[PDB]
């Protein structure tokens, strides 16, 4: 759903 | 009145802002170049996408933020992204000519540049009035970074699941801000400063609403959506 937001949040 | 925990929170937020806001604007050379329709859309879309990454870095350092679920962190950042970007850009806004001065003539943005990205006076007029009113507040940097954190962690964002936890994190930040104004901001600048700052958050919610309206009309044209970035499409919508 939001893979780029999740990567930046990790 | 300012406890050591409250002083701890201010120190972290000041450091987080300094690690995510480059006052030299060096990275602006990596963007697609500005051209002065919608000639400014490639450059300003690259600017917003760049700033989204900085807003994410700042949010990760807010005390309590990483106690939320990833679903709650995503919805808070999706909803607040454009508001925090407008708030952060007050650091580059200048009253001398009502523009965002980012180091050079190539990276000075006036109202006509924003309209050359697809936006209308419906947004640009309240936006400029927001920048002027915020400048008139003459915030301490301590208050500027607290407002950024309070804006991100708001329990009434759409899609929030653990609003009780979001509310608890915000309350700890709001009490830090109210106590900071009380003990460190002298009168007459102190007068109703907390209420004036929450009014700016209300101004940002309205600006968020108008931006989303104009974004959807913009991105509905495939030739326009072609000029955006993949992160902008993920955050603001496809
Ligand atoms: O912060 C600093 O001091 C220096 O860095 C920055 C970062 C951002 C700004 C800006 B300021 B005017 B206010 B508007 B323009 B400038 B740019 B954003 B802030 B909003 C902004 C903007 C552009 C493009 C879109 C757009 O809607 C469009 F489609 F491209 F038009 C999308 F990008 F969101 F999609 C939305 C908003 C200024 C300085």
């Amino acid at each position: 759903n939001h893979p780029m937001l999740m990567n930046l949040l990790k | 009145k300012l406890s050591e925990e409250q002083q701890h929170i201010i120190a972290i937020l000041l450091d987080a802002h300094h690690k995510t806001y480059d006052p030299t604007y060096a990275d602006f050379r990596d963007f697609r170049p500005p051209v002065r329709p919608l000639s400014m859309l490639p450059h300003l879309a690259d600017l917003v996408s760049y700033s989204i990454q900085k807003v994410i870095g700042f949010a990760k350092m807010i005390p309590g933020f990483r106690d939320l679920t990833s679903d709650d962190q995503i919805v808070l950042l999706k909803s607040s992204a454009i508001e925090v970007i407008m708030l952060r850009s007050n650091q580059s806004f200048t009253m001398d000519d009502m523009s965002w001065d980012c180091g050079s003539q190539d990276y000075k943005y006036d109202v006509t540049d924003v309209s050359k990205a697809g936006h209308t006076l419906e947004l640009i007029e309240p936006l400029i009035k927001f920048q002027v009113g915020l400048k008139k507040l003459n915030l301490h940097e301590e208050e500027h970074v607290l407002l950024m954190a309070i804006c991100i962690v708001s329990p009434d964002r759409p899609g929030v699941q653990d609003a009780k936890l979001v509310e608890a994190i915000q309350d700890r930040l709001s009490n830090t801000l109210q106590t900071y104004i009380r003990c460190r901001h002298p009168p007459p600048g102190s007068h109703q400063l907390y209420a004036k700052m929450i009014q700016k958050l209300a101004d940002l919610r309205s600006l968020n609403e108008e931006h989303s309206k104009q974004y959807r009309s913009l991105s509905f044209q495939p030739e326009n959506s072609m000029k955006l970035t993949p992160l902008v499409l993920e955050v603001f919508g496809n």
